[PDB]
């Protein structure tokens, strides 16, 4: 949550450098969870091997959430608009161009640009109204 | 509403218990029993709507439509008891039972006072019309078509479900007066416009918005001639009047967010008319066809006033008897030489001459032709649409422009030019057949002498 | 217990042991038996909600 | 039948609907009080019986 | 008359998996008793 | 274009695809012990740790 | 095996089960634990081939584990409360380690792994108790503790295992791997409704064991294991078949069929707690479970698959035994739904 | 003639008017319990007639 | 919610509580459906077993429906007692907690000023 | 042979054996029964009457 925390605390639209850095840090840790459980479920043939699968699924994620905050942080300070949905869609979008740009592939780039770039939208659009993911029981 | 849902009810046992021979016979005169008793829901009132119990009503809007699913099942049993007489009678039965199952599920869904219930009630319809279409069509791509009518259906309609439930913990009640009577205004917020969303989308996708429309064509085409009657008449209808019944919730979010769909219906009518100039089925053609009108239903519903309302209720009334008609006309001519592509049997005025007649009669209903009810609805709704922004009168126009050339271009290649020398197995049309096409037009244009009673409850 | 079948039938199955400030042979007393009895009679009949 | 008795019975009905509707929204205020502060027959989650207690003298006085 | 299922159209499902690909090429549907035979003795 | 491979491809086509390779990924397994007992060695771990539920 | 050491195994599984849901002692919680697993592991090893076996053994490991971590919680708790009822646990860490352990008994997503094989591996009648019986216990004790749980870990392995159910299934052209991973759907949508309303669980419990029943039934009665096999039986049976659907179509929460309730429910529920996202996420997942339903029936019913010779012998026989409370079964599972309002009997 | 048969063949003939009428009542009976305001809107409200007790039923 | 409710005695279907309301009429439209429940499961167990499903072990059917129709009214009274209750807590909770329940001050049309939006 | 599978059969004609077949039914009695009862009900009554 501290991972979360740290780039949640920062303002959007400001420090376009910790704010990156913080996307940096959730996608290479999101990557490494991905790349254990790869390893644990699907074993390589020799250390070398899991120790390449393992960074190239970091970097690819560690990428993917350093364009998204890269994009979406200036894209806000530009536009002077910080609660605007759309410049987490430009992040996500971006984000599905580097992993297509990451698998090498048109088809996937496109279809993470638009599937991503509603995801961090809709994610946007939760921040400013309050949505619950889990909400704790009330009732 | 007990007074018709149990005479249907009651066509089960009748179906189940009466012998192998009598099984068309009894459940045809008995269904049209029933849809003799439901044209006395017609009789409504100026201001209040028809409150029978706390569970059932009927209004202007949906008194037409109960009117039609009634008629529409007699209508079924004929057209079906011809490719289904070599099958068994126990299949006979189900498929009987399949029908009457989803004529129940279908008056229910238009009388249902709460939103639930109609909820219910309208993915109750599914499940017959997925059997009949799976199970009793020709060809292999009925199990695609199957699932391709299941999945857009069901992803349109979970959203909804959840929308319901949350519009009930919110507000209290789903029932329809109350809705009505505690009407609040929806603000502009991303909660709201998803909300909006969820309660459009279902009744999108099943009338259904161009783009969102891929299953029509697989489905219509592919299911036997009573499915195709059932999901072109009624089924789309139910798109319709879902959005009619639940828009009252959702002012004035509708002025905004109607843009996008009023956009796709209007240019894809356009689209869809023009991919029926190019059609090489015939059934396809005329499945292709049903979502100009319903894209012309679509902005009726969305421009939300008097006028879009009156033309959008005759429209579904008239499009659901022409449709049906025309899926009718095609199977005569596929029964006959077992295929769909249309213009493998050309120049059929001269071997079917009274045939050729139904086939322009349902051509000029197609082409709304005046005084019919197609008119009068495309026509309040192209005059609504002017008043909306007056730019809508060249899409409208042309659409009308392109609807009558491939209606008439259909007309034709099959009825028009010389015989196909090959084919010597058109016999005379059975009295059957003819007679379909006498109960499908008749009382469309009889509805030209009172057409109030299609009108809709803003008449 | 999911189905209280031992407060339905009275008998008395595992609920001897539940506590040490329950009855223990030779009156030998719990290290806790005060405190335990002091938060028991505090929260008795209250609810757990309540007694947090 | 005439208009008096559709107009009555649609009073009747929107009546107890409306009615229905109160008592669902009171519901769900009662249902998040309850919840919320365990002061009710609701949520009543259990705590330890104290008949289970024994008051005997023990083998030391201290306790 | 009505397209029924052929056989080339019913061994669609009688393979291992309902996706074949190259990590489940070794993969055999499992004996119809479901015992498999014993090894080496 | 649109109604034979665009609007195919975009909604329908796209999804199932999406949900077969899901599908592929997650039912094929190696069937061992020790694979299945490693993800849950991580599985405990990450419970105890970054998600935040033992505090 | 003898039919009275049968007898008596069932019995002391039914009595292990029994001893989690009467006990306020978490002691006897883990000793009914205890002897339902030793009993069970008996009647997955009944045929004893080399795939029972291992059935056997992988149940054993997984549930062992589950066990030793449970009674690790129970020992943390009475560390830090000296407490032994079955109450809100007083701990976090152990409440933690004692929802995992309720989760791997379960088999809930990431530890999931052993419900397909275990169900493969043995026979239909075990694959039917594993299924129905086995998840009553664990379910228990979580609606006992629920007032303590994290929903965030809760929720997140029921969210999980539906979507690994949804996806698991639609590469299977096993039964018995179709039924484990529509059961591991089925038991993320119970868990996921935990946290808020513990009636809607037992509501979603009884509905899917009516199903799950009723389609072992259906399917000893076929004698059918791959979905070929099944493809035979509408040239046997039909109405088995025909009934088969509409069981399969209530599986898929088709309406108005009963498997739509538990569904329709929780989703009413979930939104009462401002839950809006996670039913939709989960009322859309469910399609890829009615995808694979749908497969099945038009293998099954709706169309009719190539034959073989040999099925004119088996036309002349009919079945030795017949499976109980079927016909019960098969019109509980379908038909229920207009008698939802007597869910509040289970308050 | 072969008064059995016609009756043990078309007797199903007699389900649907039956349900019909079964559905008039029913109908009936619904009206019953929905007269809380029977005579009493502020519309149609009048004195009943001399032998009249209710307005409708 | 109703698990820890005072006075609730364990495994007791209906509590002699209970008694004080109206039992369900014999009638009853839920009855009717549990009793048409029996009769379709009768069907199926003819249909199952190859027997004639209409003509076949009529005493076998309607065992079917009474049993149904037996625990189907049982069913009713504990539905319908659990439901008094609930109403019962729920006016006992608004009565103890009178500040959480304000009487909200009612107001016409006249004096409330509602937004008009044109649909034009 | 592929599979032991019928061939397909050739559409009957309710013409040949019955001149006068309306196109209801094989058996002519039921065939035009079935004629009679659709347009007395449809045309007669639910047309005539329903109007
Ligand atoms: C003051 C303002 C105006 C007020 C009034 C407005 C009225 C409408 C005005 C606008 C009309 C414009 C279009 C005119 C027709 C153009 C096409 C044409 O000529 O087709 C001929 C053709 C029949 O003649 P045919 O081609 O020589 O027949 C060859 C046969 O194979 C072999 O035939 P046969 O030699 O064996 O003889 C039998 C023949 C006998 O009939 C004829 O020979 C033709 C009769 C024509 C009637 C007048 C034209 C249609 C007017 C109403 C439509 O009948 C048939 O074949 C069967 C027909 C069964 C249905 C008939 C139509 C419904 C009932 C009658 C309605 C009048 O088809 C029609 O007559 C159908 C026309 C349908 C038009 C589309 C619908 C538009 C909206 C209509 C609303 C009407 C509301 C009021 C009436 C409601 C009645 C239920
Ligand atoms: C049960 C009766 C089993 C039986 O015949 O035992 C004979 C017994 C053992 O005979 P065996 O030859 O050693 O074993 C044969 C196998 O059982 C295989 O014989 P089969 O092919 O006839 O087995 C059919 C199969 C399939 O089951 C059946 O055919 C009947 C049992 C399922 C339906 C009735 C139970 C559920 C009712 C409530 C449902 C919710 C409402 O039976 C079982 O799997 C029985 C398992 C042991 C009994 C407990 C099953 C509980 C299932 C439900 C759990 C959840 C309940 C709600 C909580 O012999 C005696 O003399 C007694
Ligand atoms: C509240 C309590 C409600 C029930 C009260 C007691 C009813 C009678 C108890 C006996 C009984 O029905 O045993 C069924 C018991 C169930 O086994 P089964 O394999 O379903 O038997 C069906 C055979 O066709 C059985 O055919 P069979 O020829 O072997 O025997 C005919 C059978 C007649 O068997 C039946 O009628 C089958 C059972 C029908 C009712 C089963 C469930 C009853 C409870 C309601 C369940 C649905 C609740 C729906 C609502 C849930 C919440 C919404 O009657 C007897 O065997 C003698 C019964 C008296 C001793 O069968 C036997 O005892 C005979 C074997
Ligand atoms: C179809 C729509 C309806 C779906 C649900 C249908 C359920 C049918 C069977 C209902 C049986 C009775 C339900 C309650 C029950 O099992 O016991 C009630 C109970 C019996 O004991 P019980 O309460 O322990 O049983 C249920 C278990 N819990 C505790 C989770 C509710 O009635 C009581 O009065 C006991 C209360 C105190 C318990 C200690
Ligand atoms: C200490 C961590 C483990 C290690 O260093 O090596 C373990 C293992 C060796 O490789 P391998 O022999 O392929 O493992 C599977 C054998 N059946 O390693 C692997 O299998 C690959 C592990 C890669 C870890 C990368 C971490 C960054
Ligand atoms: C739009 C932007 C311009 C087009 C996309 C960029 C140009 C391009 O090259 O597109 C084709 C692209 C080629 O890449 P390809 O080789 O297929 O990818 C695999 C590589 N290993 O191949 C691709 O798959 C890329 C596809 C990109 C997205 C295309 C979107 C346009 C097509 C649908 C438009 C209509 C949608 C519906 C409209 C509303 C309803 C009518
Ligand atoms: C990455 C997606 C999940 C992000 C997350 O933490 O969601 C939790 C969120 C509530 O917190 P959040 O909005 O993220 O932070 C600001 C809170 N005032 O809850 C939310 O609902 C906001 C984020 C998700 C919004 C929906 C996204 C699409 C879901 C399908
Ligand atoms: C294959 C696809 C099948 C169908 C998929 C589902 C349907 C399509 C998508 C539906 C969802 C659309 C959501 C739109 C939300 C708009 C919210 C909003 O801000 O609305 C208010 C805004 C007011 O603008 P303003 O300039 O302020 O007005 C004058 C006074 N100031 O006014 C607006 O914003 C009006 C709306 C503008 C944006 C849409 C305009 C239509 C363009 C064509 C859309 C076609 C759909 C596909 C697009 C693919 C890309
Ligand atoms: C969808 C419907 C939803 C509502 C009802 C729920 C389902 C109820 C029935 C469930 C299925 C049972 C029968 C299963 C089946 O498919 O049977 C096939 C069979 C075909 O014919 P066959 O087998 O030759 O008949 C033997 C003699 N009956 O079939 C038959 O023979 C008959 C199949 C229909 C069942 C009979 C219906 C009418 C029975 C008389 C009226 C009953 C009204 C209730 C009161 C009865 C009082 C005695």
């Amino acid at each position: 949550k501290t991972l979360l925390h740290k780039y949640s605390d920062i303002p959007e639209g400001t420090e376009c450098h910790r704010k990156a850095y913080a996307s940096t840090s959730i996608g290479g840790a999101t990557g490494l969870i991905v790349s254990a459980y790869s390893i644990a479920l699907k074993p390589p043939a020799s250390f070398l091997e899991g120790v390449a699968r393992t960074g190239r699924y970091t970097f690819t994620s560690a990428a993917i959430g350093a364009i998204f905050g890269l994009t979406s942080c200036i894209s806000a300070q530009v536009r002077e608009k910080p609660d605007d949905p759309l410049n987490y869609f430009i992040g996500g979008c971006a984000g599905g161009l580097t992993l297509g740009a990451r698998t090498r592939s048109y088809g996937i780039g496109a279809a993470a640009c638009a599937y991503m770039g509603l995801t961090a939208a809709l994610v946007k659009m939760g921040q400013l109204e309050g949505w619950q993911v889990f909400a704790e029981p009330k009732v | 509403m007990l007074k018709i849902i149990i005479p249907t009810t009651m066509l089960l046992p009748m179906t189940w218990m009466s012998k192998h021979n009598m099984i068309w016979i009894n459940a045809t005169v008995h269904s049209l029993l029933i849809s003799l008793i439901s044209l006395s829901l017609l009789n409504q009132l100026g201001e209040n709507s028809l409150n029978f119990s706390l569970t059932f009503f009927s209004d202007s809007l949906s008194a037409p439509l109960l009117v039609l699913t009634t008629w529409l099942l007699p209508l079924m049993l004929m057209a079906s008891q011809s490719h289904l007489s070599k099958e068994t009678t126990t299949r006979k039965k189900l498929y009987i039972t399949m029908l009457i199952l989803l004529q129940l599920f279908l008056i229910m869904t238009f009388t249902a006072t709460e939103l639930i219930l109609f909820y219910i009630l309208f993915e109750a319809t599914l499940v017959p019309t997925l059997i009949i279409i799976t199970r009793w069509g020709n060809q292999t791509e009925r199990l695609n078509a199957g699932l391709y009518f299941l999945f857009y259906t069901l992803a349109g309609s979970l959203p909804l479900l959840v929308a319901l439930v949350y519009i009930q913990n919110t507000t209290g009640s789903l029932n329809f007066l109350i809705i009505h009577y505690w009407s609040h205004p929806l603000s502009n917020s991303w909660s709201n416009i998803f909300m909006w969303l969820a309660c459009i989308m279902a009744f999108m996708v099943k009338m259904p918005l161009y783009g969102l429309h891929l299953w029509l064509p697989k489905a219509h085409v592919e299911a036997p001639i009573a499915g195709s009657m059932v999901l072109a008449a009624v089924l789309l209808k139910l798109g319709g009047y879902g959005m009619m019944r639940i828009t009252t919730i959702l002012n004035p979010l509708t002025n905004y967010m109607a843009y996008p769909f009023l956009m796709l219906s209007m240019w894809g009518m356009i689209m869809t008319s023009s991919i029926c100039l190019r059609q090489t089925d015939l059934k396809s053609l005329i499945a292709y066809s049903s979502v100009s009108h319903m894209a012309l239903v679509i902005v009726a519903i969305m421009i939300q006033t008097p006028w879009s309302f009156m033309g959008a209720t005759a429209l579904m009334i008239a499009h659901g008897l022409t449709s049906s008609m025309l899926f009718c006309l095609a199977n005569t001519n596929y029964e006959r030489v077992h295929s769909r592509t249309m213009i493998l049997a050309r120049g059929l005025q001269t071997l079917l001459p009274l045939m050729a007649t139904w086939w322009l009669m349902a051509s000029l209903t197609n082409l709304a032709l005046p005084p019919s009810i197609n008119l009068i609805g495309e026509l309040f709704i192209i005059t609504a649409s002017f008043s909306w922004s007056n730019i809508t009168i060249i899409l409208m126009g042309m659409n009308m422009m392109i609807t009558a050339l491939y209606s008439l271009y259909m007309l034709i290649t099959t009825q028009r030019g010389k015989y196909t020398h090959h084919i010597n197995n058109i016999k005379a049309s059975f009295t059957r057949e003819n007679a379909l096409m006498a109960l499908h037009i008749l009382p469309l244009l009889l509805l030209t002498l009172n057409p109030k009673m299609i009108l809709g409850p803003l008449y | 217990p999911f189905f209280d079948v031992q407060k339905r039938l009275g008998l008395d199955l595992d609920r001897w042991m539940t506590i040490q400030s329950a009855e223990q042979p030779h009156k030998i007393p719990g290290r806790c038996h005060a405190f335990e009895k002091e938060w028991i009679e505090c929260a008795h009949g209250i609810g757990g909600i309540r007694a947090e | 039948d005439g208009p008096e008795k559709n107009y009555e019975k649609t009073m009747a009905i929107l009546q107890i609907e409306a009615e229905k509707a109160e008592l669902r929204l009171k519901e769900l205020e009662v249902r998040r009080l309850m919840r919320a502060r365990g002061d009710g027959p609701w949520y009543q989650y259990p705590t330890i019986d104290k008949a289970l207690i024994d008051h005997s003298p023990k083998t030391t006085p201290d306790n | 008359r009505q397209w029924q299922p052929d056989v080339e159209w019913a061994e669609q499902f009688g393979g291992a998996v309902m996706y074949p690909t190259k990590e489940t090429a070794h993969w055999k549907p499992p004996p119809w008793n479901d015992v498999d035979p014993p090894k080496d003795t | 274009l649109l109604d034979l491979i665009w609007l195919e491809t975009i909604l329908p086509k796209t999804t199932s695809f999406i949900q077969m390779k899901m599908s592929i990924m997650v039912s094929n397994q190696k069937g061992l012990i020790k694979l299945y007992f490693l993800s849950f060695l991580i599985t405990i771990m990450i419970s105890m740790t970054l998600f935040n539920y033992h505090e | 095996m003898n039919p009275i050491i049968y007898t008596t195994l069932i019995m002391t599984v039914m009595s292990g089960t029994m001893l989690v849901m009467i006990s306020s002692h978490w002691l006897l919680i883990w000793i009914g634990f205890e002897m339902n697993l030793l009993a069970m592991i008996p009647v997955l090893m009944k045929n004893f081939n080399p795939r029972a076996t291992e059935a056997a053994t992988k149940y054993f490991l997984t549930q062992a584990t589950a066990s030793m971590m449970l009674m690790m919680a129970i020992i943390i708790n009475l560390l830090y409360s000296g407490q032994w009822t079955i109450t809100k646990m007083f701990n976090p860490v152990a409440m933690t380690m004692m929802t995992m352990a309720l989760a791997m008994k379960l088999g809930l997503s990431p530890f999931h792994f052993w419900v397909p094989e275990v169900t493969q591996g043995i026979s239909l009648q075990a694959g039917l108790l594993l299924l129905t019986w086995q998840k009553l216990a664990p379910l228990s004790v979580l609606c006992q503790i629920s007032q303590s749980i994290n929903p965030n870990l809760m929720l997140t392995m029921a969210m999980l295992s539906i979507l690994i159910g949804g996806w698991g299934g639609l590469n299977q052209t096993q039964l018995r791997k179709i039924m484990a991973y529509s059961s591991i759907a089925h038991m993320g949508w119970m868990t996921a409704v935990l946290p808020y309303n513990t009636t809607m669980t037992i509501l979603n419990l009884l509905i899917y064991i009516t199903m799950t029943l009723a389609m072992f039934m259906l399917l000893i009665h076929s004698s059918a294991t791959t979905t070929l096999s099944l493809s035979h039986t509408w040239n046997k049976m039909p109405v088995i078949t025909s009934l088969m659907m509409v069981t399969l179509l209530s599986m898929g929460g088709l309406p108005p069929l009963s498997g739509f309730m538990p569904k329709w429910m929780i989703i009413q529920e979930m939104t009462k707690n401002e839950s809006i996202i996670m039913p939709t996420l989960m009322a859309m997942t469910a399609l890829l479970n009615l995808y694979f339903y749908m497969r099945l029936a038009y293998s099954s019913s709706l169309t009719m698959f190539p034959s073989t010779n040999n099925m004119k012998m088996k036309w002349q026989f009919e079945h030795t035994k017949q499976m109980k409370l079927l016909p019960t079964m098969i019109v509980l599972s379908t038909l229920v739904l207009p008698m939802t309002p007597a869910l509040s009997s289970l308050n | 003639m072969n008064v059995l048969q016609i009756v043990r063949d078309h007797w199903v003939h007699i389900l649907v008017p039956v349900g019909f009428v079964f559905g008039c009542y029913l109908d009936r009976r619904s009206d019953e319990k929905l007269t809380a305001f029977r005579n009493k809107s502020l519309l149609f409200k009048r004195e009943l007639r001399p032998n009249e007790e209710v307005t409708w039923k | 919610m109703m698990s820890g409710r005072p006075g609730r005695v364990p495994l007791q279907f209906l509590p002699n509580e209970a008694r004080s309301l109206p039992p369900p009429k014999l009638t009853d439209p839920r009855l009717v459906y549990m009793g048409f429940l029996g009769y379709c499961s009768g069907l199926i167990d003819n249909a199952i077993r190859r027997r004639p499903v209409v003509s076949a072990g009529l005493h076998r059917q309607l065992l079917y429906v009474t049993s149904f129709v037996f625990f189907g009214y049982y069913l009713l009274k504990r539905q319908d007692y659990m439901y008094a209750l609930r109403d019962h807590d729920m006016f006992a909770y608004v009565k103890s907690h009178p500040e959480d329940f304000p009487e909200k001050d009612k107001k016409t049309y006249g004096e409330i000023l509602e937004e008009f939006h044109p649909v034009r | 042979i592929r599979l032991q599978e019928d061939p397909d059969p050739e559409d009957e004609n309710l013409y040949e054996k019955n001149p006068d077949s309306h196109g209801y039914d094989k058996d002519p009695i039921v065939d035009l029964w079935n004629m009679r009862v659709v347009f007395f009900f449809g045309f007669s009554i639910v047309l005539v009457l329903g109007s």
